[PDB]
Order: C-alpha cells, then sequence, then structure tokens
C-alpha cells in the first residue's frame, strides 16, 4: 500500500535508528504498516528501545 | 478505568447447592456485564450475557442478576462438572475489564489417598541425578503432608509438590511429590520413604523402598 | 461452528519482537469486532487490543500502546497481534475473541490461547524418564505407572498415553518450576494389576518449542 | 489467589 | 499486609459451605459482611459469629 509523508518519515526514522538489531527495526516498522493510527506511538517506542540499547 | 471486583475469592460447595458468586463495578456499567467460566486447561467460556441474559447452550441452573452496581450469578443445583473459576467483566467503558476471579469447589466426602513410591530410573541413574517419586492418588480434601526421609532423617528444601485440580467426576485430588538428590548421594543412602499425612487415614502411612531392591 | 485459532506464541529475549496470528472460521470477521486478551499471574485476564475488521478501527491497553498493534485480513479471515519492545510482564497466555456476533454483545467465542514467554532463557528439551509398575506401586489388584519429564524449558509441554486412546484413570501433574529455572512434570496412569506385561503403555510426550517427541514405553523392572 | 499456566486455573 | 478471613455459611436446612475472602483484614471483613447480608435476602436474616481475633467467621442464615 502507499504512505502520505508524515507515515514515509516515522519508517525513515525507524529504518535509521542506530541501535536496534534487525528482528526488532522490522516489527516496527511492521507494525507502521499495520496500524497507521498508531504511528506517533510506535515511533515513540522504538525511540525508546533505540535509546535504551545505546 | 472500571474495577470490577469478585467475591468470594473461594466458594466451596456440595453438589445439589445453590451458590452465589458477585461482582461490583467501581461505577455505573448499566448492564454491560457478562459472566465468564474457566475449567482446568480451558479458555474462558460465556454464560451470561447483558448481567442476566443465558447464552445459548448454558445449562438453565445458570442465572444472572443486576442490582445497581452489584452483580450475582447463581447456580441453582451445583454439579461436579461446574467446578471451575468463575469471572465478570464489564464492557461499558473501554477497557473493558474483568474481574479477579472467584474459585468454586466441590464439597464431597473423605477419601483417604492410594500411596505409591517410584525409586529413580534407571536411565536417569546414568545421569547424574536422581528422582524419587511419591505419589497420593484420587484423596480428598486436598490437604495432606508429605515428609521425604533418607536412612530415616527428614528431608527439608530438596522436594517439590505438584497438585492436579479437583477430578471432573469424583471431585478428588491426586499429588505427587519429587524427591531430587544428585546420583553420588542417592547411591550413598539406603533407605528412601515417603510419609503421608491425611484426615482419612487412621494414622500417617509411610511408604519405602531399599536402593537396590528389585 | 464457529471457530478462533491463535499462533505464533513462543519464546521471546525481552526487547525482542512476536506476531501473533488468529484465524477464524465458521463465520466473517467483517461482522465482529475481534479482541486480543491475554492472562498472566500477575494481572489475571487483561484486555489487550481491538479491531473492528470493516472500518479498521483499533483500540489498545494503555500498558501496550506504541508496542503491539492489531491488524485484520479480511480476505484471509485473519486477525494479528504485532508486539514489540517485549517485556517480562507480556509474559501470558494470548486469546483472540470475537464480541457482537450475531448479535451478542459478550465475547462468545475464545481460542484455545497461545503462550508467549519473554525471557533471557534457552530453549531446552526434556528427558523423558518411566515411573516403572512395581510391588511398590500396586494394591487392590490395580498399579500406577507412569513418566517423569524432566528439565526443559519453555512451557509447553503435552503428554498422552497409548497416543490418546487410554485416557481413563490418568493424571498429568502441573508442571512445576526447578530451582535450576527448568520445568519438570510427572503423568501417572492407574491400570490392572492383571494388565501388566499384556498390554503395552506408552507414554507420548511432545515439547514443541524444541522439537522434541518421545514415545516411551514404561513396563516393570526385570530383576 | 493468582492465575497459574499449567493448569489455567486461580492458585492460592 | 494480606490476610484470608475463612467462613463457614451455615444455611437454615443444616447445609454448609465454606468461602474464603482475601485482602487487608479491613478489606476482607466489609467484603464478607457484604456477601453475608447478600445472602441474607435468600436465605434469611444472617448472625456472624466473629472467631480468631475476626480471621474466620461462622455465618448462618435463618430461613
Amino acid at each position: 500500500g502507499s504512505y502520505n509523508k508524515d507515515q514515509q518519515s516515522a519508517f525513515y526514522e525507524i529504518l535509521n535508528m542506530p541501535n536496534l538489531n534487525e528482528a526488532q527495526r522490522n516489527g516496527f516498522i511492521q507494525s507502521l504498516k499495520d496500524d497507521p493510527s498508531q504511528s506517533t506511538n510506535v515511533l515513540g517506542e522504538a525511540k525508546k528501545l533505540n535509546e535504551s540499547q545505546a | 478505568d472500571i474495577q470490577m471486583t469478585q467475591s468470594p475469592i473461594l466458594l466451596s460447595a456440595s453438589v445439589g447447592d445453590r451458590v452465589t458468586i458477585t461482582c461490583r463495578a467501581s461505577q455505573d456499567v448499566n448492564t454491560a456485564v457478562a459472566w465468564y467460566q474457566q475449567r482446568t486447561n480451558g479458555s474462558p467460556r460465556l454464560l451470561i450475557y447483558s448481567a442476566s441474559f443465558l447464552y445459548s447452550g448454558v445449562p438453565s441452573r445458570f442465572s444472572g442478576s443486576r442490582s445497581g452496581t452489584d452483580f450475582t450469578l447463581t447456580i441453582s443445583s451445583l454439579q461436579p462438572e461446574d467446578e471451575a473459576d468463575y469471572y465478570c467483566q464489564q464492557h461499558y467503558t473501554t477497557p473493558p475489564t474483568f474481574g479477579a476471579g472467584t474459585k468454586v469447589e466441590i464439597k464431597r466426602t473423605v477419601a483417604a489417598p492410594s500411596v505409591f513410591i517410584f525409586p529413580p530410573s534407571d536411565e536417569q541413574l546414568k545421569s547424574g541425578t536422581a528422582s524419587v517419586v511419591c505419589l497420593l492418588n484420587n484423596f480428598y480434601p486436598r490437604e495432606a503432608k508429605v515428609q521425604w526421609k533418607v536412612d530415616n532423617a527428614l528431608q527439608s528444601g530438596n522436594s517439590q509438590e505438584s497438585v492436579t485440580e479437583q477430578d471432573s467426576k469424583d471431585s478428588t485430588y491426586s499429588l505427587s511429590s519429587t524427591l531430587t538428590l544428585s546420583k553420588a548421594d542417592y547411591e550413598k543412602h539406603k533407605v528412601y520413604a515417603c510419609e503421608v499425612t491425611h484426615q482419612g487415614l487412621s494414622s500417617p502411612v509411610t511408604k519405602s523402598f531399599n536402593r537396590g531392591e528389585c | 461452528e464457529v471457530q478462533l485459532v491463535e499462533s505464533g506464541g513462543g519464546l521471546v529475549q525481552p526487547g525482542g519482537s512476536l506476531r501473533l496470528s488468529c484465524a477464524a472460521s465458521g463465520f466473517n470477521i467483517k461482522d465482529t469486532y475481534i479482541h486480543w486478551v491475554r492472562q498472566s499471574p500477575g494481572k489475571g485476564l487483561e484486555w489487550v487490543a481491538r479491531i473492528y475488521p470493516t472500518n479498521g478501527y483499533t483500540r489498545y491497553a494503555d500498558s501496550v500502546k506504541g508496542r503491539f498493534t492489531i491488524s485484520a485480513d479480511t480476505s484471509k479471515n485473519t486477525a494479528y497481534l504485532q508486539m514489540n519492545s517485549l517485556r517480562a510482564e507480556d509474559t501470558a497466555i494470548y486469546y483472540c475473541s470475537r464480541w457482537g456476533g450475531d448479535g451478542f454483545y459478550a465475547m462468545d467465542y475464545w481460542g484455545q490461547g497461545t503462550l508467549v514467554t519473554v525471557s533471557s532463557a534457552s530453549t531446552k528439551g526434556p528427558s523423558v524418564f518411566p515411573l516403572a509398575p512395581s510391588s511398590k506401586s500396586t494394591s487392590g489388584g490395580t498399579a500406577a505407572l507412569g513418566c517423569l519429564v524432566k528439565d526443559y524449558f519453555p512451557e509447553p509441554v503435552t503428554v498422552s498415553w497409548n497416543s490418546g486412546a487410554l485416557t481413563s484413570g490418568v493424571h498429568t501433574f502441573p508442571c512445576v518450576l526447578q530451582s535450576s529455572g527448568l520445568y519438570s512434570l510427572s503423568s501417572v496412569v492407574t491400570v490392572p494389576s492383571s494388565s501388566l506385561g499384556t498390554q503395552t503403555y506408552i507414554c507420548n510426550v511432545n515439547h514443541k518449542p524444541s522439537n522434541t517427541k518421545v514415545d516411551k514405553k514404561v513396563e516393570p523392572k526385570s530383576c | 489467589s493468582q492465575f497459574d499456566f499449567c493448569t489455567r486455573r486461580l492458585q492460592s | 499486609s494480606e490476610v484470608t478471613i475463612k467462613v463457614n455459611l451455615i444455611f437454615a436446612d443444616g447445609k454448609i459451605q465454606t468461602a474464603e475472602f482475601k485482602g487487608t483484614f479491613e478489606e476482607a471483613t466489609a467484603e464478607a459482611y457484604r456477601y453475608a447480608a447478600l445472602l441474607a435476602k435468600v436465605n434469611g436474616e444472617y448472625t456472624a459469629d466473629l472467631e480468631d481475633g475476626g480471621n474466620h467467621m461462622n455465618i448462618k442464615f435463618a430461613g
């Protein structure tokens, strides 16, 4: 499916997070596809996990 | 969020009795309350919905009522198969929330356990550990004391018990107690004994074996 | 017959990800709400998320929002739960249920549930040892025998006797967690003393997390 | 009393 | 701290049920009396005999 510019931005942030492993990175990306209404929440939890694995 | 408070936490009654369990919502939930049954090893099963309506296929001895924020589930003639946990749930506001559950047990006549003991298997002994199993079969009530003795020395800290849930037909329990030793320790001692205390026995029962006997 | 079947539960490390599926049959999820509800020692029955597949509207429990997402594929009549950033407190049986089916405003069908274990410990298959019948396991003309299923992780393990044909007199005890962090259980069966040596007795043990399948014949010892 | 996986029953 | 109040429910016909209420001593007490009052509607006026400093109750229903 297609995405708006906000959704594309959330994908880009998770794609670039340096401290996620690839299972986590793709699980969060999958969540963005699963439920766009949760994009902000999903991005926030990805950021928290990325920060905790620094 | 809405809190659902269930009482009692445990209710024990004889077959054929009328039993009543309760559920209180922390605020108005209208009639939006359902009751579920969970039998051993099962998933929750819908009994009553909208406070008082019997779900299809559910026996007529189940009924529910509402008084303000107080909800009741009544079983008019308790059957052995009604032995289960019961949960209320409100769907008036998101999140839907569940009560913490009420466990319903069947009261029946006292029955003393059959007591058996199993040495470690030769297969297991090929490894470095020995498990000795004491089995208490088909007793009531649930309370029972199992003590292990090795060469007549009381054991402590090296055994674990597991107890079945009430049997669906005869309402009894069974219990296993497993004594774990190193193979070296097992081969160092001779007499292994499980002593069982239970209300149905006129005095405690010891079952034992000598390591090496057939 | 309405049916819901969860799959995908298993062992996962803290911080890891898992995806559950809920395959529906006998009805169309386009006609109902679909919920995920979990059950754990800590919190009991705890609602997780819901979706209305007809319009995609979703709602989440506060404790999982952002970390879990619910979704549905109406063409496969299947719902899903993506579970990221997993924590020890997420360890639970996960059920899927329907709500509003046939106009019943309750969760009237639930799946069998799938267990999710959030843990840093490793999978380990069990050892299966006989509990052989003997002069110390018989009385009244009946005899007890069994299987000791020792040292496995995670749950679940299943035990049957004679490929499911023997059910009467079976007690499969609840698993116990040993101080080693590994589980153990016993399954016993009581049978006529006169059948020992003529009737074969086999305990069928399956520990899917380790792909361990053991069929152990239990017989009296030699002398 | 709290829930137990292997029984799926409340345990004291 | 968490306590268990154990209750004997003694009905007018001699039938006996048992129950447990858990919580703090004050919560469990209140829940036990509330449950007794509820059963009293169907089973008659109740009287509650406290034993063991309140941790056990015999609750008899008049019919």
